[PDB]
DNA sequence: GGGATTACTCCCTAGTCTCCAGGCACGTGTCAGATATATACATCCTGT
DNA sequence: ACAGGATGTATATATCTGACACGTGCCTGGAGACTAGGGAGTAATCCC
């Protein structure tokens, strides 16, 4: 069960290894049902955990974020990657996972930027995961030529 | 505030009772109360010009049962005075 | 002359519903003149349960009454 | 000392002192029996199950999870019973039963 | 174009599915208070008052259409006249 | 007050006269072909500030919908821009080819006016560092037999659940779990015997009982 | 035969104080629906 | 008739509003125990 696959073999790795950091890190993807599907392998490994979508109401998606944030012990977060735009604050967080690369470098960006924010005491990493020869390398690669067009003109 | 008297609890009910899984619109819900107070009437009315007509000045049930049989038409009048009987039986054992 | 405010393709959506084909030129009139005297009847006796109840607003329970008198009860206003 | 309503005593849903309180001060008679109201409401709770009922099915037919006026007329004008039932009731926002004549069919 | 019968079923089939009124509101309205003028002056009309009169007013002129094309079609006809009309009111006991 | 408001309070506020409209987020303005854009023409504004993330996705119908809307003399000269969308392609091949300056030194000329940028450098330096870490994956077999499945699947839809974002998305999907695409639940060894099957959900409500009707099809009748 | 009337014992309902809860008046929440974004391909209509 | 650029479709997410829905304070009409006047039940009997 939901093992078999690299990605997540790869990610069980270094989830391990960032246990052993004593980081707790991140989630972003795009189709939650993927993210559903993580919080049944993470409860299955004894992950403490918190999940934020668009589907949890403006107070409960507050608050979750307030309680993630006051307490330094609560592992894996859980977030849709677009509705992470919003003016959350995730400077207890410390380490960022990318399960997907999608298009638009600016919502990235703009995650890692809810990571890195303007209170943010230490170096914070950031992993993309990446397979071979499949289409989220095109993906990575449209996007970075955006993202070159978009630097060289508004540098 | 003067509350003004509905039969809508009731009839929601017997909404629950027969279809559990089926709503009821506000306009419909009017109709049907309205339909209820006017068979009163129609029952009670011609319950009284029974009573009114054997010199009698107390309607019993079997002046209701009369007017009923005089009122509702064929199977549905048959039906009536099964479930009327059930009830005032039920109502006469059970004190 | 609020009369003819009744339009001849009111009256034809009415004999459509009521499932009539082809409808003469000389229905419509007609259909105005009925509607009239039917309103006129109803809104009588209305009016009447309104200047009993010592009020200047006709309400609707007064139609409703009204309607019932003539033999047509109307569900769905009270009553 | 433990009270408990008429109506369930009865095993009805229709208020049995409401029907009762209505019948002493509707100017029907002097006196009324303690069998008329549980009969009275009895009556009046069998016919609203057989209108909602059929009523129910008319707003499954539409797929609709909600009865709205026209499945009420639609549920009335097929039940003879409940046609002659209210034969001179006139069901407001309830339309009339699709019926075309069979001359009126085309050639 | 369609041969002259095919638009006019096409009607009944679309207006015996609808349930809302026909007639225009406010026309109706104007009518109804040029009636009520001859019996009150200065009415002041309740919306739902005048919305139950124009139910009533349609149902009854659909009930009657009915009835109107019943003595059409006895004729062998399958256009209403006048006289279709005077007929069902006169058998109904209104004229 | 926000853009579903004033998309539909868009007939009133277009009789409030107006000196300082103010967009904070016109990457909600993002692109043109845009209801909310629209009814952010249509208002009689001396002052729109204009405000968003940043400029985003190099298609420049972006860059058009920025500089023309805001401004009078570029008002129309996006569609001279049309002709700068023949550079915008070209930008994609000077992504490749960047050896070319014909708008660069004129967007200096136009960028002194129109933006103002503050830049990471004023503020990182408060901060510390970020990195990225780039970590290759493979495919399973599984996986990989079912991408070139799809692979397959392309190679009979190209000559069933045939959707062209199945394919791309699908992909990405079978990059990130293969159990998303349909699964079975957990199983058990077939049945011979004749057990009794439930009517339905809606009746036996709360308190139920099971019963060990469990008998075997073969029977054998003395 | 059976409806009218009469003599008469009596059970049944009006009447009344107490009182307590079901139901009215009015309050906060939940999906349904709409409208977006984005990524390709698919396709249709028109002009060339 | 074929090519090109428009609109259309698809899979997956998102935000934001609408018309429902449920939930709670609290009055007044129903229920309970009771007496006693009396309408009603019922046997009897004239006689249409």
């Amino acid at each position: 069960f939901v093992t078999d696959s690299g990605k997540l073999a790869k990610l069980d790795e270094l989830l391990r290894e960032l246990k052993e950091g004593g980081h707790r890190v991140l989630l972003y993807f795009q189709m939650t049902r993927m993210i559903d599907l993580m919080e049944e392998y993470l409860t299955y490994r004894n992950y403490k955990y918190c999940r934020l979508d668009g589907s949890t109401k403006l107070e409960d998606r507050r608050d979750t974020v307030a309680d993630f944030q006051t307490r330094p012990e609560i592992f894996i977060f859980l977030l849709s990657t677009r509705a992470g735009g919003l003016g959350i604050n995730l400077t207890t967080a410390d380490t960022v996972i990318f399960y997907d690369s999608d298009w638009n470098p600016t919502i990235d960006s703009q995650a890692m930027d809810r990571a890195h924010r303007l209170g943010q005491t230490k170096q914070v990493t950031v992993y993309r995961l990446i397979t071979r020869g499949t289409i989220e390398e095109r993906i990575r690669k449209r996007a970075l030529q955006k993202e070159e067009v978009q630097r060289v003109v508004i540098t | 505030r003067s509350r003004k008297e509905s039969y809508s609890v009731y009839v929601y009910k017997v909404l629950k009772q027969v279809h559990p899984d089926t709503g009821i619109s506000s306009k419909a819900m009017g109709i049907m109360n309205s339909f209820v107070n006017d068979i009163f009437e129609r029952i009670a009315g011609e319950a009284s010009r029974l009573a009114h007509y054997n010199k009698r000045s107390t309607i019993t049930s079997r002046e209701i049962q009369t007017a009923v049989r005089l009122l509702l038409p064929g199977e549905l009048a048959k039906h009536a005075v099964s479930e009327g009987t059930k009830a005032v039986t039920k109502y006469t054992s059970s004190k | 002359d609020n009369i003819q405010g009744i339009t001849k393709p009111a009256i034809r959506r009415l004999a459509r519903r009521g499932g009539v084909k082809r409808i003469s030129g000389l229905i419509y009139e007609e259909t105005r003149g009925v509607l009239k005297v039917f309103l006129e009847n109803v809104i009588r006796d209305a009016v009447t349960y309104t200047e009993h109840a010592k009020r200047k607003t006709v309400t609707a329970m007064d139609v409703v009454y009204a309607l019932k008198r003539q033999g047509r009860t109307l569900y769905g206003f009270g009553g | 000392a433990k009270a408990k309503t008429r109506s369930s005593r009865a095993g009805l849903q229709f208020p049995v002192g409401r029907v009762h309180r209505l019948l002493r001060k509707g100017n029907y008679a002097e006196r009324v029996g303690a069998g008329a109201p549980v009969y009275l409401a009895a009556v009046l709770e069998y016919l609203t199950a057989e209108i909602l009922e059929l009523a129910g099915n008319a707003a499954r037919d539409n797929k609709k999870t909600r009865i709205i006026p026209r499945h009420l007329q639609l549920a009335i004008r097929n039940d003879e019973e409940l046609n002659k039932l209210l034969g001179k009731v006139t069901i407001a926002q309830g339309g009339v039963l699709p019926n075309i004549q069979a001359v009126l069919l085309p050639k | 174009r369609y041969r002259p019968g095919t638009v006019a079923l096409r009607e009944i089939r679309r207006y015996q599915k609808s349930t809302e009124l026909l007639i225009r509101k406010l026309p109706f309205q104007r009518l109804v208070r040029e009636i009520a003028q001859d019996f009150k002056t200065d009415l002041r009309f309740q919306s739902s008052a005048v919305m139950a009169l124009q139910e009533a007013s349609e149902a009854y002129l659909v009930g009657l259409f009915e009835d109107t094309n019943l003595c059409a079609i006895h004729a062998k006809r399958v256009t209403i006249m006048p006289k279709d009309i005077q007929l069902a009111r006169r058998i109904r006991g209104e004229r | 007050t926000s853009y579903q408001l004033v998309v539909s309070d868009v007939a009133y506020f277009q009789k409030m006269k107006w000196q300082y409209m103010i967009l904070d987020e016109a990457q909600a303005i993002k692109s043109s072909q845009s209801s909310r854009w629209k009814c952010l023409l249509g208002f009689h504004c001396r002052n729109r500030l204009l405000l968003t993330g940043t400029p985003i996705q190099n298609n420049m119908q972006e860059l058009w919908a920025l500089l023309h809307f805001i401004m009078p003399s570029l008002f129309d000269s996006h569609d001279e821009f049309s002709e700068w969308f023949s550079k915008d392609i070209e930008s994609h091949a000077q992504s490749n080819t960047k050896l070319n300056e014909d708008q660069l030194k004129r967007l200096h000329m136009i960028l002194k006016p129109f933006m103002l940028r503050r830049v990471k450098k004023h503020v990182q330096k408060e901060l510390g560092d970020k990195i990225e870490i780039d970590v290759f994956c493979e495919l399973s077999y599984r996986q990989r037999a079912m991408y070139q499945s799809l692979r397959n699947q392309i190679s009979i839809m190209d000559l069933d659940s045939a959707t062209l974002m199945n394919l791309v998305m699908q992909f990405r999907k079978v990059c990130n779990h293969p159990d998303l695409f349909e699964r079975a639940d957990t199983s058990s060894p077939f049945f011979c015997g004749h057990f009794a099957e439930t009517g339905s959900f809606l009746r036996e409500g709360t308190n139920v009982a099971l019963g060990y009707s469990t008998r075997s099809l073969v029977e054998y009748r003395l």
